[PDB]
């Protein structure tokens, strides 16, 4: 079936408009609720230093690299 | 029948091994001046100062160079925008010495691609054809008159052109990315994406037609020899070369207008080269590219550096050092 | 709908207004559409000027554009460039915008319910792109406009309230030009002058005498020109080296606009008298020479002997011999020595930077300006942080001659190659191969061979 | 980290009192000077004359000390050359210079404190920065 | 039999062409236009650059970015599962596993595409140049992003996936390598020229030689796909060129291959030079010219001036550019020219 | 150099020999055209009349 008769067809709106608005505020609460710093381990604006170090906190070992990283981000 | 009459026809003529036509004759004494003096100067012209504070850089063959060091060295700082002949030094040996040849030998040859193109129209109407060649041309007469003239305008020197050699190009590169910011301006970008755009374009029109071509030859016979200089026919197959590329990407996505596929093919880069020349030309009055500097802030106000800062850092390592002994001031205007 | 569709015309949806080339009517509506457009423009944004300006800051820190030329004009400025008051702006601004109004109307009817064809039924606005007479008197006619014009610009310079003079005594003010200059050769001399460093052929007008005077010559050739094209017919060497239609008239008026907006960009990049720095600020040299200038009057104040301490080249680096032998501020800013600003001509003698007036007779405002010009130089970036590429973004500023100087710039390539494209259309055109080449009569087989 | 309550503390009197500053005033601070100090003393550095500097340090060595909020506040009120045998009211922004600098016609009293403010608080914020210059 | 139908049902003719090389182009692929997207929005580089490069950061499309793993690690794999990370996801993020994931998955993404444009070909039963044509690209990826780093000390210097990045990668090698100087490069830079000015140049003649073939002004509309003439006058248009500039081309099929030829060619060079680069057998100086201004301090060219830059931004830059190994300079020790 | 200049003869003897070759070719150009006052083509670019 063509592009344009799908994007034309009421049916199709009619499933295009309590699927894609639902997924959009999911997404929105995905961070709005603040989720997504504590899956992907990135730091929040008041995460960057703490009042222990104040330098930049970077990994120098490989193997020991899991214990460095709990460690520099233990505040 | 008069002389005028013969002459204007002769210069006009279209059996002539190569065409004259009336941009013809601003175009071959032009240029022809050009290439004789930069061959000249390119192995016998003397060191020449070009920051005007008595410090003369070499860029001939017989002074110590090769043929990437070398190069025909700008005109002096001290001259600036002004215009210097030959007659207005009071001698050869001065004029060597504050880089007039940059001068001769740059407004020779944008005269002499300027008349160029009027050329390639001239031949365009006489051989009965759409006239539009010289508009793509226009694409990289535009860049050399950027490099080469505005931007000595907007900066207000001569000193300030793009040296004629390659490792003087190099040192016009980074001097610019250094004062300028080339890389993080859109319009560079559009460049970038022109050339590399125009690169893909034509590999992917070659191998497209070249695949798809009819079996008019042996196999120890080049392939190139099937095809006769003043055929009536296709000697591609277009129906299978779109066959192909409609089930290697999409089948909406493909051209099929022939006509429509080379016009795109002359549209991408021309757009892409225009737009750049419009990039060198923005900022040779000083509107450089995006500055994300210390653009990012932790809650307390400390900054944290992105890849732009290095970019940064960078541009101030370059910029610390070039034209050492020039500055006397803190800021570079 | 016959003359609007790709069959009826021949021409596809994204050309489609090549379809009015020989439409008389709806082309006249298109165009004072278009003006009625250019009028909207110019007063909205004078109007949103006016609402986002700030008393504190100067003109050319708040982003502005078109309030400098008012300013210029003569409206709501006091001495040394301050504004007064506000009121001119907002009248001009509402005046343009209710004639906008008026032109939008007549061009919407125009285009929609007037006659296709005026050849018809008005005889006298009707052409036909091929008859020299009536295109000659059009111009004509348009021409006398235009003189008209210039001559209104002189009299608002001489007898309106007058125009403001940064050269004027005592500080830039506005005065009424009383004895502008008639002299055919001065005036001439810019039209002839070469267009390179130490010359600037139009650019380098200095006073507003020479504005006020070669502003009366336009009017008055432009008058006589109007009237000399109405009455007379193209002659014959001209009759036969142009090409007589819509288009070839489309081209010639690109390449002039061109080279129109060409010296414009560069017009206000370098012209401190039309443009003065009180409302653009400083100029490219001038940035550069005040930055030297406040440099050197620091190392005075310590006691150092300026002009007798060598640089680190052994050049000099507060005074230095320009290669005419003109004293002249040292460092990397030798090559913007033909700089001439109302705040540093009071220290220049005829051989030069008299030395005796620095030494001795410097004045404060002077040091107060260049130090305001050398901390707003034109330099900036596309997100307008300001400074140099590589300083922090803190300042929020890029100078509006940068802006002119780059948008005009660009504007006047794209028009000449608008005259390339459409110059060499009108002629194939008129020759009668710009649709293909004929695969019958293909003129290369009946050439001799090479 | 945030811009606590110890981080906003600075000094106020030349004894060494030591008041806070409220987050509106780091904003209104951050904001007046960007717009009127910022083109000349942007980073915390002097751009006509890079020797007065902006950075605690020089403060700290200029006649009288220019290291609290009171100080900074009276030089904008009163400027003084760095040894102070002076005034250079007619040669920088000032108060007393209103007439010759518009800038200052509308300043008010706590416009001058969150300046001076910002410009206190801002090296123990950045605390090798302001007024380092490009190496930093 | 059964692999008989599963192949018939592969080779099926629908909106895309999935093949047998779809089976390893269609995730590979997926996987890693994925992972650059996660990158970009919301893993950090904190922890092995101490940048920040993520939407979530505040970096715009300019300035995000998918850094390069941590130089303590060395040319590890960094596999989710590997000593390094062990499984927990989210310290795989955080030392820089996401870069190689991206990198070995888009590797095998482009070797299954070349697989399939060889799939293609044979199935419609044409010449398979564009795999050839495509090799060039291939040649380029794995120099680059996966040669380079291998032959320097880890992963850490290979370019990152992002716009600002890669700019920082080329400031990078022209400060440390003087990799303009290359020939290597200039036969790159020549040949991709070359193919955009041979694009516009071929789109520009066919476009202005087209033959009379309808009655109206736009020519689009005078062409059919199952045509067997010619649209376009070879011989006016070699005629014009010969005047013009002194050679044209009179075999269609040369003139493609050309097309097809130089572009490629520039980026094999490209990637030869690029190799060589990996260890440091850069084209940086020339002796004789280094000794003679050494001897003498009045030599100068623009190639010494060169030469001064790449100091400069060496130094000036290898200091945030390099945090691992603790970089300081003093004021006094970084090189700086006059006032400026 | 800086000298402004009409045009930019600065000797009388530059002016009056960039003169004889305009003239020259004004002389050459009349050769060919002269005593031409009518014969309108009243066309679009046609001048096909000599
Ligand atoms: C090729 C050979 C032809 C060269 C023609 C181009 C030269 C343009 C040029 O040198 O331009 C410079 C001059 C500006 O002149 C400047 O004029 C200045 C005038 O300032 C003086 O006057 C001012 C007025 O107060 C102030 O006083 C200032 O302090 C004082 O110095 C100074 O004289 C400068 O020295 C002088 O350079 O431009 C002009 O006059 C106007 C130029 C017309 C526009 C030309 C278009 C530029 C070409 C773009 C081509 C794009 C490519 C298209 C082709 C494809
Ligand atoms: C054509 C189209 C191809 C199709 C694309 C296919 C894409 C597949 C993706 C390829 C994945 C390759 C990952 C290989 C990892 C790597 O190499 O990992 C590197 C390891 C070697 O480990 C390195 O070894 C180094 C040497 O160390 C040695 O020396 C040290 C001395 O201090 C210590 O003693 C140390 O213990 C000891 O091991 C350092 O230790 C490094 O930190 C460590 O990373 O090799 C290995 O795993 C394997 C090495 C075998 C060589 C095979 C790889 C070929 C690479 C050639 C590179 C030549 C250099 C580039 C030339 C240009
Ligand atoms: C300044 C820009 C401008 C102007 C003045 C015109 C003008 C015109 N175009 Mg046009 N055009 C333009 C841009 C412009 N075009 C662009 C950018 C494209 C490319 C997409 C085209 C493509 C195009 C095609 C393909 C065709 C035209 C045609 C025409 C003519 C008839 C249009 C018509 O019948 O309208 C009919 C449309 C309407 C009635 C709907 C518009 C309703 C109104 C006019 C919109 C404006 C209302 C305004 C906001 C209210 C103000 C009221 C006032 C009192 C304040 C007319 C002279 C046609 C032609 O050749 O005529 C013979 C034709 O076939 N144009
Ligand atoms: C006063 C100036 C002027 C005038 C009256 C014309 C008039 C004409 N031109 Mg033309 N042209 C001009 C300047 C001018 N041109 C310039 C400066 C160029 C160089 C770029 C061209 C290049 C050009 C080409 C290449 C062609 C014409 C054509 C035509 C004819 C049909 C055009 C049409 O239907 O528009 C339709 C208008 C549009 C489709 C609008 C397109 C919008 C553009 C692409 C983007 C504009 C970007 C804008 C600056 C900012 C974008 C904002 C965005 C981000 C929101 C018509 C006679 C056509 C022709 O040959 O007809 C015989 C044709 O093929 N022109
Ligand atoms: C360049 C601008 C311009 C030009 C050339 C014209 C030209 C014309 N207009 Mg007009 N018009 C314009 C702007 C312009 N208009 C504007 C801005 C408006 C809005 C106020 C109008 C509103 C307008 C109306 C309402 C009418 C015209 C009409 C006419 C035609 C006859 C006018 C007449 O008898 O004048 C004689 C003057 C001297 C001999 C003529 C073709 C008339 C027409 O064609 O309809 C019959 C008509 O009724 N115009
Ligand atoms: C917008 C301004 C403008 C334009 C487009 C034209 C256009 C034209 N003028 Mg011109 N002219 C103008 C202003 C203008 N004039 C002014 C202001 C004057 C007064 C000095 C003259 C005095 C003038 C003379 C004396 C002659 C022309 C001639 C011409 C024609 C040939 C132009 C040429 O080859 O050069 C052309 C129709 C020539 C022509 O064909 O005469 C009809 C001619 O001999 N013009
Ligand atoms: C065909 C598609 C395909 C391909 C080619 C790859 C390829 C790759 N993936 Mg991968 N992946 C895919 C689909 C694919 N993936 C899908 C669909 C997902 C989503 C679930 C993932 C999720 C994923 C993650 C999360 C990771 C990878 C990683 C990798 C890389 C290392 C994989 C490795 O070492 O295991 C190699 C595995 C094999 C060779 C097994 C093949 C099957 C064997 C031969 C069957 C027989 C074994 C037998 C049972 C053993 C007998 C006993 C023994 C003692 C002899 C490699 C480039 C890693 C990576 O790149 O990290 C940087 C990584 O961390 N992938
Ligand atoms: C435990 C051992 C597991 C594997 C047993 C062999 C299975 C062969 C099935 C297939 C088989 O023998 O049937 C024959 C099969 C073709 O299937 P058809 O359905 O066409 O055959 C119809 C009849 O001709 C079958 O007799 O041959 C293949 O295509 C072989 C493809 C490679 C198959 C590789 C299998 C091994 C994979 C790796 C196993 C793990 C590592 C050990
Ligand atoms: C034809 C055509 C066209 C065109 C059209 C035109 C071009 C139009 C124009 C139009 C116009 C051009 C219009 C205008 C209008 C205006 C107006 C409507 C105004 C109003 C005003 C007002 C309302 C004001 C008010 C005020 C005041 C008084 C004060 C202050 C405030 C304010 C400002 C509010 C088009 C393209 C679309 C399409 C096709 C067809
Ligand atoms: C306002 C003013 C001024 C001015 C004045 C005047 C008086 C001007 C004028 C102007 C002029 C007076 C101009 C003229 C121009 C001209 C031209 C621009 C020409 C051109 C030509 C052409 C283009 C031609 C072409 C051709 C040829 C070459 C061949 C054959 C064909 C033909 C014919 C096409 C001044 C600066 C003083 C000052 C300020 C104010
Ligand atoms: C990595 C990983 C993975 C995967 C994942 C995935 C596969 C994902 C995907 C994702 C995705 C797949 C995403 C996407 C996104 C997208 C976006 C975000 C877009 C955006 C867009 C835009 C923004 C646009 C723009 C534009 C343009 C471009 C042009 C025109 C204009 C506009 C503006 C429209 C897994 C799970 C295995 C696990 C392991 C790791
Ligand atoms: O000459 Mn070539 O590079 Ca334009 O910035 Mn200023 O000047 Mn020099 O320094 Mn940076
Ligand atoms: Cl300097
Ligand atoms: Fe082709």
């Amino acid at each position: 079936r063509p592009f344009s008769d799908i994007i034309t067809s009421v049916r199709y709106w009619i499933i295009h408009s309590i699927t894609i608005p639902s997924l959009f505020v999911s997404g929105w609460l995905f961070i709005s609720t603040g989720l997504a710093y504590d899956v992907f381990g990135t730091p929040r604006p008041n995460e960057y230093f703490t009042q222990d170090r104040q330098q930049v906190p970077l990994v120098n070992d490989r193997f020991s690299a899991k214990q460095e990283l709990e460690d520099l981000t233990k505040g | 029948v008069s002389l005028w009459e013969r002459f204007c026809a002769w210069i006009t003529s279209t059996e002539n091994r190569l065409y004259i036509g009336w941009f013809g004759c601003l175009m071959f004494p032009t240029l022809l001046t050009a290439t004789s003096c930069f061959i000249i100067a390119f192995i016998a012209a003397p060191p020449v100062d070009i920051d005007g504070i008595r410090e003369p850089v070499s860029g001939s063959l017989l002074y110590g160079n090769n043929i990437i060091s070398g190069a025909v060295v700008p005109s002096s700082n001290a001259i600036g925008m002004h215009f210097y002949p030959i007659w207005e030094a009071a001698s050869v040996d001065e004029w060597l010495y504050n880089g007039g040849p940059y001068q001769l030998i740059v407004l020779h040859f944008l005269l002499g691609v300027s008349a160029y193109m009027g050329r390639e129209w001239e031949l365009s109407y006489r051989l009965g054809m759409r006239p539009w060649i010289f508009v793509a041309f226009s694409a990289p007469v535009a860049a050399a008159s950027a490099v080469f003239l505005v931007y000595p305008i907007g900066q207000g020197s001569f000193s300030d052109g793009m040296p004629l050699g390659i490792s003087g190009t190099f040192n016009f590169m980074l001097v610019f990315q250094a004062e300028h910011n080339i890389l993080m301006h859109p319009f560079h970008m559009a460049g970038v994406a022109g050339v590399f755009g125009g690169s893909l374009f034509s590999a992917m029109h070659g191998s497209l037609v070249t695949s798809s071509l009819i079996r008019e030859t042996t196999e120890n016979e080049s392939t190139n020899y099937g095809y006769k200089f003043g055929q009536e026919e296709e000697t591609y197959n277009i129906v299978a070369a779109h066959g192909y590329f409609g089930r290697l990407i999409f089948q909406y996505a493909s051209f099929n207008n022939s006509r429509a596929l080379h016009f795109f093919l002359a549209l991408w880069p021309v757009v892409g080269i225009w737009i750049t020349a419009m990039g060198i030309s923005t900022m040779a009055f000083n509107l450089n590219g995006f500055n994300f500097n210390q653009s990012v802030v932790d809650s307390q106000g400390r900054v944290i550096n992105t890849w732009a800062d290095i970019l940064n850092r960078a541009n101030l390592g370059i910029e610390v050092m070039h034209e050492r002994n020039a500055h006397n001031f803190p800021l570079d205007l | 709908i016959a003359g609007r569709d790709i069959e009826s015309t021949g021409f596809a949806w994204w050309s489609g207004n090549a379809r009015l080339i020989n439409v008389s009517g709806k082309l006249l509506g298109a165009h004072v559409a278009h003006a009625g457009l250019m009028v909207f423009w110019a007063g909205a944004m004078v109007l949103f000027e006016v609402s986002h300006f700030v008393p504190e800051k100067p003109t050319y820190e708040q982003g502005f554009i078109l309030i400098q030329h008012l300013a210029t004009l003569g409206y709501g400025i006091g001495p040394g460039g301050e504004i007064t008051s506000t009121v001119p702006y907002f009248a001009v601004g509402v005046i343009h915008l209710i004639s906008s109004a008026i032109l939008g109307f007549g061009g919407i009817y125009h285009s929609l319910l007037g006659p296709d064809t005026l050849e018809e039924s008005f005889p006298f606005f009707g052409y036909d792109w091929r008859d020299k007479n009536k295109m000659t008197t059009i111009l004509g006619i348009h021409l006398c406009l235009l003189g008209l014009g210039s001559f209104l610009l002189v009299i608002k310079a001489m007898y309106l309230g007058g125009v403001y003079d940064t050269w004027a005594p005592g500080g830039g003010d506005v005065r009424y030009i009383t004895t502008p200059t008639l002299n055919p050769i001065v005036i001439f001399g810019y039209v002839f002058r070469s267009p390179f460093g130490g010359d600037g052929w139009v650019v380098s007008v200095n006073n507003m005498e020479d504005v006020i005077g070669g502003h009366i010559w336009v009017g008055i050739l432009c008058i006589v020109g109007g009237i000399w094209h109405i009455f007379t017919k193209p002659f014959a060497w001209a009759r036969r080296a142009f090409v007589w239609s819509g288009e070839a008239y489309l081209s010639y008026s690109l390449a002039a606009i061109s080279l129109m907006g060409f010296t414009a960009a560069l017009y206000s990049w370098y012209n401190n008298t039309a443009y003065p720095s009180e409302l653009y600020g400083p100029t490219g040299p001038e940035a550069s020479q005040a930055q030297a200038f406040t440099f050197l009057v620091r190392d005075q104040r310590l006691g150092a002997n300026v002009s007798s301490a060598q640089g680190p080249t052994g050049l000099g680096k507060y005074l230095m011999r320009s290669p005419s032998g003109e004293i002249i501020f040292g460092g990397e800013t030798m090559r913007f020595w033909d700089l001439r600003a109302p705040w540093v001509e009071p220290l220049r003698g005829p051989n030069g930077l008299d030395i005796n007036k620095i030494k001795n007779d410097i004045q404060p405002w002077q040091e107060r300006r260049a130090a305001e010009y050398m901390t707003h130089a034109p330099l900036g970036s596309l997100n307008s942080v300001g400074g140099v590429a590589t300083e922090i973004n803190s300042v929020n500023y890029v100078s509006p001659r940068s802006w002119l100087c780059c948008s005009h710039f660009f504007l006047a390539f794209f028009f000449l190659v608008g005259h390339w494209w459409h110059a060499g259309r009108a002629r194939a055109a008129a020759a009668g191969f710009e649709k293909g080449i004929d695969r019958d009569f293909e003129p290369v087989l009946s050439m001799t061979p090479l | 980290i945030d811009l606590d309550e110890a981080t906003r503390t600075v000094v106020v009197d030349n004894a060494g009192n030591t008041t806070v500053l409220t987050p509106e005033q780091v904003k209104r601070g951050k904001r007046l000077f960007n717009a009127t100090c910022g083109a000349c003393h942007v980073g915390g550095i002097t751009k006509t004359n890079p020797n007065v500097g902006l950075d605690p340090e020089a403060l700290s060595l200029a006649t009288p000390r220019r290291d609290n909020i009171n100080a900074l506040v009276d030089y904008i009120k009163n400027p003084t050359t760095y040894d102070g045998l002076e005034s250079i009211a007619e040669v920088h922004p000032s108060i007393k210079s209103a007439d010759i600098y518009p800038r200052m016609r509308s300043l008010t009293d706590e416009d001058l404190y969150s300046i001076a403010g910002h410009i206190m608080l801002s090296p123990k914020i950045a605390s090798e920065k302001w007024g380092g210059g490009k190496i930093y | 039999g059964l692999f008989d139908l599963v192949d018939d049902w592969l080779k099926k003719d629908r909106f895309v062409f999935v093949g047998w090389s779809g089976l390893l182009l269609f995730p590979t692929a997926y996987l890693a236009a994925g992972g650059w997207m996660t990158g970009t929005t919301f893993v950090t580089s904190w922890y092995t650059h101490g940048l920040a490069s993520s939407y979530l950061e505040g970096c715009n499309f300019l300035t995000a970015a998918v850094s390069t793993p941590a130089n303590s690690v060395g040319h590890s794999l960094l596999l989710l599962w590997g000593p390094e990370a062990q499984g927990d996801f989210t310290r795989w993020c955080q030392i820089g596993g996401l870069w190689t994931f991206v990198a070995l998955h888009g590797a095998f993404g482009l070797i299954g595409f070349c697989l399939r444009q060889f799939e293609i070909a044979r199935l419609v039963g044409i010449r398979p140049y564009n795999a050839i044509a495509f090799s060039g690209p291939i040649a380029v990826f794995v120099s680059v992003f996966l040669l380079y780093p291998l032959g320097q000390a880890s992963w850490f210097f290979a370019p990152s996936f992002g716009v600002a990045a890669i700019f920082r990668f080329l400031l990078f090698l022209q400060g440390f390598h003087n990799w303009t100087l290359n020939p290597f490069h200039m036969m790159g830079v020549a040949g991709i020229l070359g193919g955009a000015l041979l694009c516009a140049i071929h789109g520009a003649t066919v476009e202005n030689t087209l033959f009379e073939d309808g009655d109206a002004a736009n020519t689009f509309r005078a062409f059919t796909p199952t045509q067997s003439e010619e649209t376009y006058s070879m011989v006016t248009a070699n005629r014009f060129w010969s005047q013009i500039f002194g050679v044209a081309f009179s075999n269609k099929r040369w003139l493609h291959f050309f097309m097809l030829f130089v572009p490629v060619t520039g980026l094999w060079t490209s990637s030869i030079g690029i190799v060589g680069l990996a260890l440091n057998l850069r084209a940086y100086d020339f002796v004789s010219q280094e000794l003679r201004a050494a001897e003498d301090p009045e030599f100068e060219t623009f190639y010494t001036k060169n030469h001064l830059l790449d100091e400069g931004i060496r130094a000036w830059m290898a200091a945030q550019d390099q945090p691992h190994e603790n970089f300081v300079f003093p004021e006094e020790v970084l090189p700086r020219g006059n006032a400026l | 150099a800086r000298f402004a200049n009409g045009k930019p003869q600065s000797i009388e003897a530059k002016y009056i020999m960039r003169s004889p070759a305009e003239w020259d070719r004004f002389m050459r150009f009349m050769d060919r055209y002269a005593e031409a006052n009518g014969l309108g083509f009243s066309s679009x670019x046609x001048x096909x009349x000599x």
